């Protein structure tokens, strides 16, 4: 009965040369019992990508909530929300539930369409923004992901190289965690193309 | 007390009409004309801006045509400020439905709720009604393309072609004359512009006094696109049909 | 014509209740005046006690709002005291919330904002008063700010209010044309009080005993009113020159 | 016009006609007075004996607030009771927070602000009373008079009701003839005289006299009614002066 | 829910032929610390009633203000406030009993035990107890807290039943009360030597005695105690 | 904390140490526990720093608003406002406050308000964790109608001992003198008081 | 006290007119002239400081208000009504926008929020409409420079250039002739000073004119809103 | 976290480390902890990080509105009051531990604000897990009325003490110097640790990861 480790799962994001990557596993369980191997944790609102780990009901709820909020934004603003702005919206929304929080670990990823700059960010369950040049990690194998990213990562990787780095970071981290894995998805994001790849990984 | 200064906005006349609703409709009849035409492969929305000045910024302007979601738009006739209150309510209502059911809101459901809000202002609360008539243009996978209208009474109805605002009597006669069921979008575009051109209180219909939009399935395969026309695109479509 | 009974617009875009509240301002038949020194701000007002049965010490239109801010009112006493109690409460709350003494101009703006609400909301009448606030602000120095039933407010080099306000105003305008400066170039508040009384005498064309006047003085870190004997001392000094 | 049909409406003069109409109700009421003295205040009132069937001494009109303040009023009697009830609440909440009994000027503004509040809205009616009140606090004696507009001042002597002008004239003579001061026991006797003299303006029905006082030396700074030997002595003093 | 901080100990009392006697010491304890040595815990209401209070002193001071405020309120529009419509002991008690029970029922009690002693209009002796739970009872002798255990046994030897009240004079009753206060000072660790006593008689009225002391103290036998 | 207030011939003096702790760490060694609620009404604060600071601020606000309407409040009135806050919020407060002020009618006055929110008017008062160690001393050495110099010495010697034995007390001894003459602030350093 | 005015004080008349809105617009007509002009690299807004008395310090009365660092406002009509709209405009820019998105609202949306507040005074119980027309000039990253007018009804329109209040009919004609799409900011200030001279009766200088610009950043960003000084106006009046 | 501040001759010097932690893990090595309140007032933050960011942002917003209305620069005492009164109302549940420093019309002022709503007004303060290490430096070397470059060095030295000796603190040293004539926001002031150099290249070559399916979509 620790809300952030009932269902399991992980998300990681990285930056490269004029690109960003965000990846997640596919497991949803109930403690020891694996229930679903199709539960994606990465969503998008226009060109801004959001990954969410933690309690799966809150993952779903928050996706629905940010879709709602970014739809209204776009109608009023007459433009797509940018990553820097969305990051602030996520923070505000989480801190609104300060003493009854959503049990989640969200990760923002995307390229600002005006400046061309790759952007990633992470949050705690209560809204504190963690910005990074390099990588953001989240979920039940966050320790494992921190270790993988800190040793594998280098700056300014080409999209094809960055794919290999982020995939190896996720896979090897997931295999040292009982509650993560069961399939994986990687998103490679360039200024005006996005490539989504499913990874082959061990299914135990 | 304050009884002295109460207009009693929600009462019946001896004839069984609602004073304030009737007077709001009289207000709307002086607003710029807006026309909706439903074709088999799309919908046209056309509206005449209220007497323009040459120093008005035309491109960054919105007065008549508003987007409610990706599948539904409205043409406005009446007080713009009143319309914006209602538009935001409608926009939120659409998003509530999407959040609840994970499906885009069916057009009639949205129209009914907006119309129900208007009705309330005529039965309780002692406030003036909204001085607005809407043309709703939209698509859903149940009924396909749909046109509706609502007015300050909260009454709504569905149409193949319809006008609101000024000179609706003349506009409706002209639409009734040239409309047919097998019509295409590009024909409907022409009918809309021709009708406004004849009913207008201006000397000649020009690009700078018009707002124009289409809702087509003319994207790529089985999906709906909203095109709010830019100034230059209205200038081109006005030349293409030989009005200017 | 119910547009003259509540605060809604007439066909010519006017608010008659606001206009009539301005006429209530002069109902007391009292004239006030405010000027600034180098170090101080002096306010003076006429004191008329017609009834012999009145306790003259309790008849006042000058209020000590806070330690630093004083306020003179032109208008009926019930509305005047309503304005005063609110101003006191507002200035106390400001100090609690924000940790420093409410400036004269900020209080003025606040009371003007309250007045504005009564000109827009129907259930509340305007107060038939004009409020003149005085202090020596720690940032802006000697300050005079004035509020009316319209919700208007502005700062002043000097000012006057009442039935015979225009006479006093032009008298002051003519002095500042001559002196070429924004204030009374004087060291002591005692002489700025003397200037204020002297120029009121000239403009109104009347002489004053000690009981015909009321005087408030603002200095750095306190506002205070003068006793009958303080004013008498001041009247003697004018007469001996 | 119509400016007089609704409370809180300014006329084109800048007047609130509804308040002025409340003043008419006060002018119609019986005479009440207040006399400030050396170390206190004295209150008196005319009680019209409508019928033989009224129990004497048993329809008391002067009212105490806290233990040190006395209130008397002319006009609509129920409106006066409503004002005193509020006064009692205001005095209670002052003593609750600040411990000390409410000072008289403080108490005066509590009534003043409350009465003024009933001229701010058309959903209330102004008070149909003028109230004479006062007592003894840490700074000595204070006498006040409060009117339907919310206007109040401190007084040496005060009068309201049908015989106010007669009583005012009589009060002004006392102020002129006693510049040093009047004693509490003297002021009681004078109060009786003035009510008897002010009764000439209401002389169809004969009346009953009611007096109260607060004095630092005579009542120990507390409000007390004048009864028995001291009352009959004050009545006899008044009877001698009318003849 | 709270906890009592500054506290008063026993209040003791009894009936006699013409009236009642009540007494209490002048100490405000702060746990084991004997903090305040000048606290009056007998509070008179008019000239016919004395309310003796034990327990929390902050709550006692609150009750003191309620009684003071009750006297003010009774005087309002009451020409007979010093005569037929004066406050009776039975009125004052019932008010306090109502308050005490209301407060326990909101789970926010006044942390006290109270004895209301007085004489009524018709000369009848009034003596009744109420506490933080709203529990009430009357008896020829009443005592709170510690006094219930030590004072009552001594006082009941003077008045054991109702029929002993007419046989008990004011001298015998006052001796018994003062004697009981001595016994409490020997044996109660949270008591003091200094106390107040109040007699309410139907003939002689209210007599309030301050700055009394326990005297005639037997300590001599202490010198002959050697070890355990 | 060791705080006290003592009435004397010309008025009243308040005294306090300057130590604030979290367990055994001294968070502030130069604390001011003597705080102004009016020109000549001051208080000594003990208990929770946050609670006493919040109370003192509310009281200062109340007395400022009192002054605006009714002029200078009595010391009794100030104590009553403290009591009202302490008593009604007893369940959520840890505040032991001594209130001390100078009137011209009443001269020097001391009111102590312990944890329950009771009020006690006394010739002098001691409070705080360090007060326990000086009850014996203060009772033996206090006299009524002392001079200014005697009262300063009485407070200095007393708080010196309270500081010596209480670990929660220390730093400097601050004092505030309240008389008809005005308000005087005194400070005494370790090198003076420790060797008394 | 019961606020019993729970009903609308603005209602439709038989002709379809909303009386109180029209009457509010008449109040705007009586008010002092103010204008706004949009250049390629900036926007200018201007008005006359109509001093109620020469003893009054007209510097203290600011007709031109900063709403956000990149947005400014000016009005014609009732000053107190404007002052409370500026207070609400500033507050709504923080509560409903900056505390959510971590940036200031774009000009069009802040305008939309002010417009909403004014609409509600036109429909809610027991209130009259606001007796002001606003001219709001501003800049934001995605829309660039813009200028908007807001009326008592709550209706708002974007403008290349316009005027409101006393001499607005004459001033709008003057601007139609002079305005083009290749104006620099200095050229627009020059045209603003020319247009405003027509409607002013008395003294015409930096102490009687209030003029602000939305332009380049003045050293995260610097603020684009700048209020011109009394000296800066007088310098441009010599090259007039 | 190690945050600190001193009052020097001309004004205020604030200081902070840059380590953000998630339990025992470092989530950000160069995280900013000195927050903007107003142009003349800044606020170092310790305790719960979200509470620190949101509390300083809210009070910065409310002070901006206050300053627009009054037309004058805000004071530190009002920043202090607004933070204090809010934190008190939430009875410690908002875990914000702030070092508030700025320069008024009344001169330079420095405060420490605690989660429960207590404040101390002091010439030097330290907060966070590294407060004892930092306070040792101040007790060793602090004197009143220091020159600018001396006060800078003392704060830097006090943050360094926290960086090296406290495990909760680390990374770079950020300073903020506030006086009447200037505001100097120095980030980073010092880089006391070089980033550890890696001896091998562990990055995988292209095609190494096993893919199931791919999808490309343009924007
Ligand atoms: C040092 C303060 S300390 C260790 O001495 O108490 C920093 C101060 C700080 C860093 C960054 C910022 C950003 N502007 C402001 C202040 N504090 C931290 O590193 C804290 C450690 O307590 N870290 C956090 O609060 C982190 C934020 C990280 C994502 C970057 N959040 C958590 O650890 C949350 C806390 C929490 C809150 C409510 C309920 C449960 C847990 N843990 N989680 N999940
Ligand atoms: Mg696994
Ligand atoms: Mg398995
Ligand atoms: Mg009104
Ligand atoms: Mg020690
Ligand atoms: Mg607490």
């Amino acid at each position: 009965s620790d809300p952030s480790s009932i269902n399991g799962g992980i998300v990681v994001a990285m930056t490269g040369k004029d690109c960003v990557a965000i990846a997640c596993d596919l497991r949803l369980g109930s403690q020891s019992l694996g229930v679903s191997n199709k539960f994606e944790k990465i969503f998008h609102y226009g060109h801004v990508f959001l990954g969410i780990t933690g309690l799966a009901t809150d993952v779903t709820t928050l996706n629905e909530m940010f879709r709602y909020k970014t739809n209204l934004y776009k109608l009023k603003e007459e433009r797509a929300i940018e990553p820097e702005t969305f990051t602030q919206l996520v923070s505000s929304s989480l801190y609104e539930r300060r003493f009854g929080p959503y049990f989640v670990g969200p990760v923002v990823a995307g390229i600002n369409s005006k400046s061309g700059k790759p952007f990633i960010a992470g949050f705690d369950l209560i809204g504190c923004i963690d910005e990074a040049k390099d990588f953001i990690v989240s979920g039940t194998a966050s320790d494992q992901l921190f270790g993988m990213c800190e040793s594998l990562y280098e700056p300014n990787l080409e999209p094809e190289d960055l794919f290999e780095t982020i995939s190896q970071a996720l896979l090897n981290a997931a295999d040292r965690d009982a509650l993560s894995g069961w399939g994986a998805v990687v998103y490679i994001i360039k200024k005006d193309e996005v490539v989504k790849r499913y990874l082959k990984m061990r299914q135990d | 007390g304050s009884r002295r200064y109460d207009s009693r906005t929600t009462i019946f006349s001896p004839e069984g009409r609602l004073y304030q609703v009737e007077y709001a409709l009289e207000s709307i009849s002086h607003a710029g004309t807006a026309i909706g035409i439903m074709a088999s492969d799309g919908i046209v929305l056309a509206a005449e801006r209220k007497v323009t000045s040459t120093l008005l910024e035309q491109d960054t302007s919105t007065e008549k045509l508003y987007k409610l979601n990706d599948k539904i738009a409205v043409a406005v006739a009446g007080l713009t400020a009143d319309a914006e209150i209602l538009i935001n309510t409608a926009r939120i209502h659409a998003q509530n439905y999407l959040k609840t059911y994970n499906e885009d809101i069916p057009v009639e459901i949205l129209v009914r709720r907006l119309s129900d809000i208007k009705q309330g202002y005529t039965q309780h609360g002692g406030l003036r009604p909204f001085g607005v008539s809407f043309i709703y243009a939209g698509y859903d996978d149940r009924y396909g393309y749909q046109l509706y209208t609502s007015n300050p009474s909260g009454n709504y109805t569905g149409w193949k072609a319809i006008s609101v605002g000024a000179n609706t009597s003349a506009a409706q006669t002209l639409l009734q004359m040239d409309y047919k069921d097998d019509m295409k979008v590009d024909d409907a575009i022409e009918l809309a512009l021709k009708t406004l051109s004849k009913t207008t209180d201006s000397s000649a219909l020009t690009y700078d006094r018009l707002e124009f939009a289409t809702i087509r399935k003319g994207a790529n395969d089985g999906e709906v696109y909203q095109k709010i026309f830019k100034p230059q695109e209205i200038k081109d479509i006005l030349v293409k049909t030989g009005i200017t | 014509g119910y547009d003259r009974h509540i605060t809604i617009f007439s066909p010519e875009g006017r608010l008659y209740q606001v206009e009539y509240a301005f006429k209530a301002t002069n109902q007391t038949n009292i004239n006030s005046l405010a000027v600034r020194g180098k170090d101080c701000t002096v306010v003076i007002s006429q004191k008329k006690v017609p009834d012999k049965l009145l306790d003259p010490t309790t008849v006042s239109y000058i209020f000590c709002i806070s330690r630093t801010i004083g306020m003179v009112v032109n208008g009926p006493i019930p509305d005047a005291r309503n304005a005063a109690l609110r101003a006191k409460a507002e200035a106390a709350e400001f100090r609690y919330k924000y940790g420093y003494d409410m400036p004269c101009d900020v209080l003025a703006k606040r009371m003007a904002n309250l007045s504005q609400i009564y000109t827009q909301r129907a259930y509340m009448r305007p107060l038939g008063v004009i409020l003149t606030f005085v202090s020596v602000d720690e940032e802006l120095g000697p300050s005079i700010y004035k509020t009316d039933p319209a919700g208007y407010y502005v700062g002043y080099k000097a000012t006057a209010t009442g039935p015979k306000q225009q006479e006093i105003t032009t008298n002051l305008e003519n002095h500042f044309k001559k002196s070429k400066i924004d204030h009374i170039n004087e060291e002591s508040w005692e002489k700025v009080v003397e200037f204020a009384i002297t120029h009121m005498i000239d403009a109104l064309g009347t002489e004053f005993s000690k009981n015909d006047l009321e005087v408030g003085v603002a200095t750095k870190d306190k506002f205070f009113t003068l006793s009958a004997e303080n004013i008498e001392e001041r009247l003697v000094a004018i007469a001996e020159q | 016009t119509g400016y007089d049909l609704s409370n809180s409406v300014f006329s084109p003069d800048g007047r609130n006609f509804q308040v002025e109409y409340a003043v008419k109700a006060v002018e119609n009421g019986t005479t009440s007075i207040g006399i400030k003295c050396n170390d206190g205040v004295v209150f008196a009132v005319e009680k019209l004996i409508t019928s033989k069937l009224l129990v004497p001494q048993k329809n008391v009109k002067i009212q105490v607030v806290d233990r040190h303040i006395g209130c008397v009023y002319s006009g609509l009697i129920p409106d006066g009771r409503h004002l005193v009830n509020r006064g009692r609440e205001e005095a209670a909440s002052f003593k609750k927070l600040y411990k000390t009994p409410i000072p008289i000027p403080a108490f005066a503004d509590r009534l003043g602000q409350y009465v003024q509040a009933h001229t701010l809205y058309n959903s209330v009616r102004p008070f149909g009373v003028s109230t004479i009140f006062g007592g003894v606090d840490k700074n000595g004696a204070h006498l006040y008079m409060l009117e339907p507009s919310g206007s109040y001042w401190g007084y040496k002597g005060a009068a309201t009701g049908k015989g106010r002008q007669s009583a005012k004239a009589e009060l002004e003579k006392l102020v002129d003839h006693h510049p040093e001061g009047l004693s509490a026991r003297e002021a009681v006797k004078q109060a009786a005289k003035i009510i008897y003299l002010a009764h000439e303006d209401n002389k169809e029905k004969d009346f009953e006299l009611e007096i109260s006082w607060c004095s630092l030396s005579e009542t120990n700074g507390l409000h007390k009614f004048v009864k028995g030997d001291l009352l009959q002595e004050a009545i006899d003093f008044a009877q001698k002066e009318i003849n | 829910t709270q906890q009592p901080i500054v506290t008063g100990t026993s209040v003791i009392s009894m009936k006699y032929d013409n009236g009642v006697i009540i007494a209490a010491d002048n100490l405000g304890s702060y746990g084991s610390l004997l903090r305040f040595n000048g606290v009056e815990r007998l509070i008179p209401v008019g000239d016919n009633t004395v309310v003796g209070i034990s327990g929390d002193i902050s709550d006692m001071q609150h009750i003191e203000r309620l009684l003071k405020d009750l006297v003010t309120e009774n005087a309002y529009d009451n020409p007979l406030a010093d005569a037929e419509e004066a406050l009776e002991p039975s009125y004052i008690f019932e008010y306090l009993a109502t308050v005490m029970y209301q407060r326990r029922s909101k789970m926010n009690p006044l942390w006290n035990a109270i004895i209301v002693a007085g004489v009524q209009s018709n000369g009848d002796q009034f003596l009744r107890y109420v506490n933080l739970l709203g529990v009430t009872y009357s008896s020829p002798t009443l005592a709170t807290g510690f006094g219930a255990h030590m004072a009552n046994p001594l006082l009941r030897k003077v008045v054991d039943r109702e029929s002993d009240i007419p046989k008990t004079t004011v001298q015998v009753a006052e001796e018994a009360i003062v004697n009981a206060m001595r016994v409490l000072y020997y044996r109660d660790a949270r008591s003091s030597r200094n106390f107040s006593l109040a007699i309410i008689d139907k003939n002689t009225g209210l007599t309030f005695k301050k700055n009394l002391q326990v005297e005639n103290m037997k300590w001599d036998f202490a010198k002959d105690i050697k070890g355990y | 904390t060791s705080i006290m207030a003592v009435t004397f011939k010309d008025g009243v003096i308040l005294g306090a140490d300057s130590r604030t702790t979290t367990g055994a760490y001294i968070a502030n060694r130069v604390t001011d526990k003597l705080t102004r609620v009016h020109d000549k009404i001051w208080c000594c604060r003990s208990g929770s720093a946050a609670d006493t600071q919040a109370i003192a601020d509310i009281v200062q606000y109340h007395l400022e608003l009192y002054t605006s309407q009714y002029g200078t409040p009595s010391t009794e009135t100030a104590a009553s406002v403290f009591k009202e806050l302490c008593y009604e919020n007893k369940d959520n407060l840890t505040a032991g406050i001594i209130v001390a002020g100078y009137d011209d009618k009443n001269k020097g006055e001391v009111y102590t308000i312990p944890l329950g929110g009771s009020v006690h008017k006394l010739p002098y008062a001691i409070a705080g964790s360090g007060s326990t160690f000086i009850y014996g001393y203060c009772d033996k050495n206090f006299r009524e109608n002392m001079s200014k110099e005697e009262t300063v010495d009485f407070i200095k010697h007393s708080l010196s001992q309270a500081i010596k034995w209480d670990g929660s007390s220390g730093g400097v001894i601050r004092m505030v003198v309240l008389t008809a003459a005005g308000v005087e602030r005194l400070i005494f350093y370790p090198d003076e008081y420790e060797q008394l | 006290m019961t606020d019993r005015y729970s009903f609308s004080l603005t209602t439709f008349s038989p002709s379809g007119k909303l009386g109180q809105i029209d009457y509010a617009l008449t109040a705007v007509k009586q008010g002092v002239t103010s204008l706004g002009i949009k250049a390629t690299n900036g926007v200018v807004i201007a008005t006359e400081k109509k001093s109620s008395s020469p003893l009054a310090m007209s510097e203290t009365l600011s007709k031109v208000s900063l709403l956000t660092p990149d947005i400014g406002a000016v009005y014609s009509g009732m000053g107190p009504d404007y002052r409370v709209l500026v207070d609400k405009s500033r507050k709504v820019a923080h509560t409903s926008y900056k505390r959510i998105y971590g940036e200031y609202p774009p000009t069009k949306l802040l305008v939309s929020e002010v417009a909403k507040i004014m609409q509600e005074a036109t429909q809610s119980g027991g209130v009259r409409p606001f007796g002001v027309s606003l001219l709001i000039a501003g800049h934001d990253e995605f829309n660039g420079f813009s200028l908007y007018q807001v009326d008592p009804s709550g209706s708002y329109f974007p403008w290349k250039a316009t005027a409101i209040g006393k001499g607005s009919v004459a001033a709008k004609t003057f601007l139609e002739k002079r305005w083009n799409d290749e104006l620099e900011l200095e050229d627009a200030i020059h045209i603003a000073l020319l247009t405003l001279k027509e409607s002013v009766e008395g003294e015409f200088n930096g102490d009687t004119i209030e003029l602000a610009i939305i332009g380049d950043e003045n050293p995260d960003k610097g603020p684009r809103f700048r209020k011109l000084t009394s000296q800066e106006i007088n310098d441009r009046l010599e090259a007039l | 976290t190690t945050i600190a501040g001193v009052v020097y001759k001309d004004g205020i010097v604030l200081g902070a480390d840059t380590r953000a932690t998630e339990g025992m893990v470092v989530a950000d090595k160069n995280c900013s902890k000195i927050h903007f309140i107003s142009p003349n007032i800044y606020c170092c933050g310790a305790g719960t990080a979200a509470d620190t960011d949101m509390t300083t942002q809210l009070i910065s917003s409310n002070l901006e509105l206050h300053s627009l209305s009054t037309g004058r620069l805000p004071r530190v005492v009002t920043a202090n009051r607004m933070l204090k009164q809010m934190l008190f109302r939430y009875q410690g549940y908002i875990g914000a531990a702030l070092v508030l420093g700025g320069v008024d019309v009344t001169g330079p002022h420095l405060y420490s604000i605690y989660p429960h709503g207590s404040t101390d007004k002091l010439p030097y303060v330290t907060m966070g897990s590294g407060s004892l290490a930092a306070m040792a430096v101040f007790e060793d070397k602090f004197r009143p009325d220091m020159e600018e470059e001396e006060a800078k060095n003392l704060v830097s030295e006090a943050i360094a003490a926290g960086i090296f000796n406290d495990l909760g603190s680390g990374g770079n040293i950020d300073l903020c110097v506030i006086s009447k004539n200037k505001l100097d926001f120095l980030r980073p002031y010092t880089v006391p640790n070089k980033k550890g150099t890696r001896l091998g290249r562990y990055r995988c070559e292209k095609g190494t990861t096993a893919v199931l399916t791919e999808k490309i979509t343009p924007l």
